[PDB]
Order: C-alpha cells, then structure tokens, then sequence
RNA sequence: CGCCUCCUAAAAGGUAACGGAGGCGCCCAAAGGUCCCCUCAGGCGGGACGGAAAUCCGCCGGAGAGCGCAAGGGUAGAAGG
RNA sequence: GGCGACACACGUGCUACAAUGCCCACUACAAAGCGAUGCCACCCGGCAACGGGGAGCUAAUCGCAAAAAGGUGGGCCCAGUUCGGAUUGGGGUCUGCAACCCGACCCCAUGAAGCCGGAAUCGCUAGUAAUCGCGGAUCAGCCAUGCCGCGGUGAAUACG
RNA sequence: AAAUGU
RNA sequence: GCGGGGUGGAGCAGCCUGGUAGCUCGUCGGGCUCAUAACCCGAAGGUCGUCGGUUCAAAUCCGGCCCCCGCAACCA
C-alpha cells in the first residue's frame, strides 16, 4: 500500500443499542450504532414488529351474525 | 358511517336472496335497487346487478370488498373527460 | 438516524422534535415521555443515550411508522383503486375523495390552476 | 386557529367540544 | 494478514456448508471472493463544486482505502460533460479490506438503510457475480450526519469466483446476505 | 348532398365598435336516405342561444342549400 | 486555373476530356525526442441518483475503434491511450 | 339517480400567512332569545364525540350557560414554525327506514398552498369602522363559513 | 387629450 | 446560368462567429365601460422547408431534394 495518503485501519469496536458488541476494524475506534444485524426487523426471525394488523380485512369483519334467519 | 351498536343493514329482501342461493343452487343474476346494502360474507362469489339510477351494473364480489356497500360499486356519473 | 429512522432536531423541546417523526402527532409525542419518565421541556442536545434509546425502543415498536407506515397507508390507497370502489375510483382521476365540491376550489388535489381558452364573449 | 378542530379555539369556532375544549 | 470475523466464518463454517451443498472435486473450485469495488457515480462535481475530495475522504473513512478517480471518456452535450472531466470515484477493495469493509456492511451498514426489505435476488450478473445500490452514506459506520455536506450514494460490485450464479448465491446467503425473496 | 357525416362552426365576432352583430353556431350535419329531404334539430341548451332569434337562424342554414357545392 | 486523396488508367510507371466524387492555403511546446506501462469499437448481463449514452463489474469480441482535419495506404507484434 | 358533475371562468364569503402572535393552565364582566317524543343540570362509563341513569322547569322560579376577546401564570423564539388547517389513511359517535353517491361530529396519523397578493376594485364619519364571542328562525340530522338579531372591547380622519 | 351604439 | 431566401397565426431578428430562438401585431385568460374599440395586467404558441453529413452538440457549418425572390439569356 501507499505511504502517506491512507487512513489507519485500527482494531475497533462497534458497540449497539441492543448490546450487540462487533469486534472489527475500523478508521475510528470506537462507534456506536443505533441498530444492528442483530437487533433488525428483517433479520432477527418474523419480527413483524407491529404489522400483524395485518391482512385481516375484510371478511374476519363478524361483529356479528345477526341478520334475521 | 353508521353506528356499530346498531345493526349492520342489509336490506332483508336483498339478504334473502344472497343466503336462497348457497343452499338451492348458486348462482344467478341478481337485480337490485338497494345500493345502500353492506356487502356481507355470504354475498362472496356472486354477481348483483347494481342499478345506478338508469341501468343494472354487474358487479362481482370477492373477499377484500366485503365492509363496503354495493352502490360504491355501480358508479352514477359518466365523465370521460373534458374538451377532448 | 437515530428514532426512528429520522434525526430529530436537536436545540429543541422532545414533544415538538418527536412530531418530526412520520408517525407522531402531539398526542403520541407527550404519550411516550410520560410513559417512558422523560420531561418533554428538555432539549434533545441534552440527553443520556440511554433516555434516547429508551424512548426509541417504545416508539419505534408501539406503532409502526416512517416507511412501513407510509407503504401500509399507500396499500389501503391501492386496495381501493383495485376494487375499484368510487372511493378508490377518485383516487386514480385525482379528485376529491372525501365527497367535496369540484366545480370550484379542490384545487389541493388536481394540482395547480390549468387556465384554458374557454368560452369567449361578445364583440 | 379557528379552523383547527385540534384546538380550544377551533372548537369554540364550530360550536363543538372534545379532548382540546371539553365541558 | 490479521484475523477477521467474515474472513474466519468462510474458512471454518463457509467453505464446508458450500463443499457439502455442491459436491467440489477441488478445493480451488469452490467459490472465493475476489474483489469488492466500490464506484461513487458523482458527477455532480463535473463542473459544479469542480472538486469533491470530500467524497474521497468519505470513502477513504469508509474502506481504509483512498479511492482512484475516474474522467470521462468522452464528451456529452446533453450531460453537459467534456471529454478528460472528473465525474466519479473508484475504489478497489481486496484481501482483508474486502473483508472488513464487507464485514462492516453486513453487520451494520445494511441495517442502517432506512426501509431495508432486503438485498435483490436478482441483481446478479449471471456469471456469479453482484452488484447493488446504495443511495446514501450515513449508513456506515465511521460517517455521521455531523461530517456530511450532502447526500451521496454507489455502487458496489461483490465479484466471486462462482462460475453460476447459483454458486455464488450460496456463498452470499451464508456470508450474511439479506435476500427479499 | 353528402357522402359522410360531420362536425363544424359557424362564428360571427364582429368587435370594431359596438355597433353590433354576433352570432355563434356549431352543428354536426349527417347525410339521410335519398327520399327524405329536411329535418333540424333545435339541440341548444337552456338559454346558450334566445329563444328569439331561433326563426332568423333555421331561415339562415335554410337560405344556404339553395347553393350547393 | 496551384496543391492533396479516390476512380476513370486497359493488374510496372505514366496517361486526356467544361469526365465521376472529395479536400488543402491550417495545425501541435506537446499532437515533439526517448524510456517505461497500457489496449479498442461494439454486443449481452449486472449496478443509487443516471437517461439510448456520464462512472463501476462480468462475459463475448483480430480489429469493424483510434491515429487533430479529405481520401487512400498503413497500423494493437502500434503508428492507438 | 340527479339537482353536490369538473378542462376552466366570475361574484359573495370563511380560515389564514403569524410574536400586538400561537399554545396550555387557572380567573373574571354581557345581552337578546329559545325550551313537554323540549331545554336537560347532577352523577357514572368513555381521551372524546357520546352513551347510561337521573333532579328540576308549562319556566324573572329550572335548563341551554362555558360567554369570547380580556386577567394572572408558564411554554414556544422567527422557522413553512407549537404559524397554517387543506389533503388523504385508519378507528369511531349521533341522527334517521337508510349516510356509496351525498350528513355532521369525535379521536390517532397525515400537515398542502399560503412569507400579506398584478392590472383593478369594496365598506365605513362614533359606540361607527375593526375585532371577540352569544342567540334565534329553517331544523330528524346537516354540509351556516349564509341569514336575521345581541352585547363585549373600541379606534383613525374629514383642509376642502 | 379620449372614438363609437342594427 | 449567377445571387438571395424558406423560423410561432402574419411580418421581420438570430445564421456570418455552433451551445442562448428574439421584436411588433395577432390569439387566449383577467381588468375598464351600460356596452364595444382603444387602453392596462398575465399567458399560450416556432420545434427553424425537408431528407442526409460534420460535430460532444447544428435554426447556425457542408451536401442532396422541394418551393420562392431578384438578375442574366448576347453576336444569332
Ligand atoms: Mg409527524
Ligand atoms: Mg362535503
Ligand atoms: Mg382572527
Ligand atoms: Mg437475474
Ligand atoms: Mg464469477
Ligand atoms: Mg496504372
Ligand atoms: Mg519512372
Ligand atoms: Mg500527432
Ligand atoms: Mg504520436
Ligand atoms: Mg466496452
Ligand atoms: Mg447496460
Ligand atoms: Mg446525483
Ligand atoms: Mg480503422
Ligand atoms: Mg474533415
Ligand atoms: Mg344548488
Ligand atoms: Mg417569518
Ligand atoms: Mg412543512
Ligand atoms: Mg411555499
Ligand atoms: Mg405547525
Ligand atoms: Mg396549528
Ligand atoms: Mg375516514
Ligand atoms: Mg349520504
Ligand atoms: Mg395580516
Ligand atoms: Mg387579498
Ligand atoms: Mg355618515
Ligand atoms: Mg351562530
Ligand atoms: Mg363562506
Ligand atoms: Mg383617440
Ligand atoms: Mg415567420
Ligand atoms: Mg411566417
Ligand atoms: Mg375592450
Ligand atoms: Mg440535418
Ligand atoms: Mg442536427
Ligand atoms: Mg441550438
Ligand atoms: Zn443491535
């Protein structure tokens, strides 16, 4: 590589909101990070976080089943 | 909209109609003046005729179409556009 | 980036930099910092990365917002273009949905005023 | 302002009252 | 070399996962990484703002690695570019580099992209190699909102040597490859 | 007569000094069978024309077929 | 009306007509000498903004690109970058 | 079903573009008028619209009813904002046979144009103009920001 | 200064 | 034969010197007036005759076709 021109690439650390800890390298040796791999939606498992909602519509609709029969 | 303690209105006789059907025979042409009906479940997979104030429009219903009320359905204004 | 997805504004009040957020109006904004123990009164600028991200774990899981709020909100406006219902219908041609007047006026929903060479007077 | 139902104001200009005028 | 997070999880649980699912006769066919190149499109700083080495610091904070210019080939009338004009950045990521670089997108990158659904399925090359978009570079790590003048995406070309694009999806999915579908 | 149905106008905009003089006619004119001979429709919307000046503009179409093409 | 390229020109050279078609009267201090490295047009796939075409990647591609300007000859085993 | 249409054009209006402001808490001073399938206190359920009970009053007796501006106190700090409330999604309440066309209201989210308006043009000479609220007739309900009334605060200028 | 009216 | 030209609806700029279409009238919307004209405010409209070249780029440079204007066709 190239003198003088470059950033260092020191050991680092990248630290979560979840408590997820990366060990990793970096230019800055510390960071910390809103979210994660760890601690996402899409990544951790079905986490629909609220979105179960969901396809209910339309007909789980009853309330009820009182017309006259 | 109306009011959730009071009942969900369907017209009786246009009801009637729809549950005649799924014992008898379904299905038909079903003729209706009654655009202020919910749709309900059992209507799911018929086809009413819908009048609009001059003709009976054929209207389908499938599943995610069920809270709504038929007369949504048979549009009443022709427009087309304008100056063209 | 932090809550949700937005930066609030720091150098004001919690309340009002939560507002911010896709998905916040001023009832949820006070709801959430009572439930969470944080006085609105205080200045982002001045806060523990833990009250933030105590607060961004009610938040953000509470009610979906931002960009799965917005899809959720657009479906629901697809669904009934689809059907198509005369709600739905309204959508397509751009008009008012809520029933209004069109001769005059619903001009937040046709965009700007597309003056024509109309009917003309007499000489 | 007088337009927005979303506030004591508002809701005396309709004639209304609720969570932001209530009696 | 040093010793990394995505570079020990290819040899140790990768490589067999991909023997395993692939049946190589050779320890050599199984599919490596190359090269990760990230390319900046830029060309906003054509004549406007003329220099972006702000850009390059960016990117250089980024991968550890002072990326390359690159000028126009030719001149456009309707891009309002001449020919010899600098219109982007080009970084080559190899080795550990790669690695860190690629190891630092999977694991808090990607996750930084506002409505991630997850990476196209169909954005390979068809010749075992991936290519994807990103749109800002907050996203990352070591940038911040504070250091940032204003929004700039890339592009960044994974390339293995996967003959099949099917190879090569294995070899993404169980390096941490977000997929839609 | 006419070996295809049309469309045109028929304006008189004469703005030199209020003296006066303005008439406004579009019609859609289509050919009949060859026994017929005469038929006019007063297709005009509330009050877009008078009513009065209805006989002096039959009598204008009417005074035009005495010359033909 | 002088000059250059092609054809006419009958496979050496040359060869006429108020015969058929083009161009020149400049330019470059690097577009020069040398050493060192590099290889195109185009086609398909892939990729934020970014399009038919900006920049990045892969594969095919002996030269159909490029060589300031006409045309011809030459030319990547460089005269091209 | 329509009279509620929508490429557009004019009239009359309502709400605004903000700090002489906007918000929230507490605290005051009107007048005219209406009110027996009516006004409905007071209590309870509900963030609420409202619902459940339930006292009184043919009403100078009881109810609508809190007047609003204002007053004390705190917040916002000049930003398309705690200005602005249009637009749309969602969940509701009430009336009525029934609310898709085509009701009003409540709540969550949404948070558009608009930074004071070209040529032009309207009203008003005093408790007037401006501004703030209240009532009523029509009336199931209501698209009233319209109309007809009532009081609070309360100016400027008129050489000619 | 400043035209015209079936 | 020689020279010039073709561009909003009309009449004219830009052309040489490539990157940008402009001026008056007209048309349309709004004002004024009882009304009309004048007059005031604001808008819309050319895709530069047409095919190819050159060029990063053409109303503009070059060429071919098609129209038009002027001049010339003498000794015979
Ligand atoms: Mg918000
Ligand atoms: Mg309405
Ligand atoms: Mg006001
Ligand atoms: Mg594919
Ligand atoms: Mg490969
Ligand atoms: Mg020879
Ligand atoms: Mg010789
Ligand atoms: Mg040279
Ligand atoms: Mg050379
Ligand atoms: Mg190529
Ligand atoms: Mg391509
Ligand atoms: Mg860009
Ligand atoms: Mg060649
Ligand atoms: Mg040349
Ligand atoms: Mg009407
Ligand atoms: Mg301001
Ligand atoms: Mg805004
Ligand atoms: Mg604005
Ligand atoms: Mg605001
Ligand atoms: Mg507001
Ligand atoms: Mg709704
Ligand atoms: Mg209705
Ligand atoms: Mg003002
Ligand atoms: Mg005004
Ligand atoms: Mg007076
Ligand atoms: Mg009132
Ligand atoms: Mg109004
Ligand atoms: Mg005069
Ligand atoms: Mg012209
Ligand atoms: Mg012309
Ligand atoms: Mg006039
Ligand atoms: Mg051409
Ligand atoms: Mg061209
Ligand atoms: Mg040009
Ligand atoms: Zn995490």
């Amino acid at each position: 590589m190239k003198e003088g021109i470059h950033p260092k690439l020191v050991p680092a650390r990248i630290i979560c909101g979840c408590g997820n800890v990366i060990e990793t390298y970096s230019t800055k040796p510390e960071i910390y990070v809103e979210v994660c791999s760890k601690c996402h939606p899409f990544y951790t498992g079905q986490q629909r976080f609220v979105d179960t909602e969901g396809r209910v519509e339309r007909f789980q609709r009853r309330y009820g089943d009182s017309y006259r029969k | 909209p109306r009011s959730l303690k009071k009942g969900v209105f369907v017209d009786d006789h246009l009801l009637e109609k729809v549950l005649e059907l799924n014992a008898k025979g379904e299905k038909r042409l079903i003729k209706t003046w009654s655009r202020r009906s919910t749709i309900v479940p059992e209507m799911v997979g018929h086809t009413i005729a819908v009048y609009n104030g001059k003709q009976h429009v054929p209207v389908y219903i499938t599943e995610n179409m069920v809270g709504h009320k038929l007369g949504e359905f048979a549009p009443t204004r022709t427009y087309r556009g304008h100056g063209k | 980036a932090r809550i949700a997805g937005v930066e609030i504004p720091r150098n004001k009040r919690v309340d009002v930099a939560l507002t911010y957020i896709y998905g916040i109006g001023k009832a949820r904004a006070k709801e959430a910092l009572e439930k969470t123990g944080i006085n609105p009164a205080t200045r982002v600028k001045d806060l523990t990365e833990a009250e933030v991200v105590r607060l961004r774990e009610y938040v953000e899981n509470t009610w979906k917002l931002e960009g799965e709020l917005r899809a959720e909100v657009a479906a629901n406006i697809k669904r009934l273009m689809d059907i198509g219902c005369y709600r739905g219908l309204r959508h397509r041609r751009g008009l008012p949905v809520r029933g209004q007047r069109t001769r005059t006026n619903a001009r937040t929903r046709k965009g700007p005023r597309k003056t024509v060479a109309g009917k003309k007077k007499a000489p | 302002g007088k337009g927005d139902r979303r506030t004591r104001r508002g809701k005396i200009w309709r004639g209304t009252y609720g969570k932001y005028r209530p009696r | 070399p040093l010793d990394v997070a995505l570079k020990r999880k290819y040899y140790e649980e990768v490589r067999p996962e991909l023997i395993r699912r692939f049946g190589y006769q050779n320890v050599w066919e199984v599919p490596r990484l190359e090269k990760v190149v990230i390319n900046q499109g830029l060309g906003e700083a054509k004549e406007d703002a003329r220099i972006l080495e702000k850009a390059a610091q960016e990117l250089a904070l980024i991968t550890g690695q002072k990326p390359a210019v690159t000028r126009a080939k030719k001149s456009i009338s309707n891009f309002k570019l001449r020919k010899g004009m600098p219109i982007g950045l080009r970084v080559t990521l190899r080795r550990d580099r790669m690695w860190i670089f690629l190891e630092k997108l999977l694991n808090v990158a990607l996750p930084r992209i506002r409505d991630f659904r997850g990476l196209n399925p169909n954005s390979f090359d068809g010749r075992g190699n991936y290519n994807l978009g990103l749109r800002e570079q907050l996203i990352f790590p070591e940038i911040t909102y504070d250091m940032v003048d204003a929004l700039r995406g890339m592009d960044i070309a994974v390339v293995t040597t996967a003959e099949t694009d099917e190879e090569a999806r294995a070899l993404l999915e169980l390096l941490g490859f977000p997929f839609r579908k | 007569t006419i070996t295809k149905p049309v469309d045109v106008e028929g304006k008189f905009i004469r703005q030199t000094g209020g003296r006066g003089q303005y008439g406004h006619v579009k019609i859609k004119v289509e050919p009949l069978p060859r026994g017929s001979g005469f038929e006019f429709v007063n297709a005009i919307v509330g009050g877009v024309i008078p009513k009065e000046y209805i006989p002096a503009v039959q009598k204008g179409i009417e005074e035009a077929m005495q010359s033909g093409p």
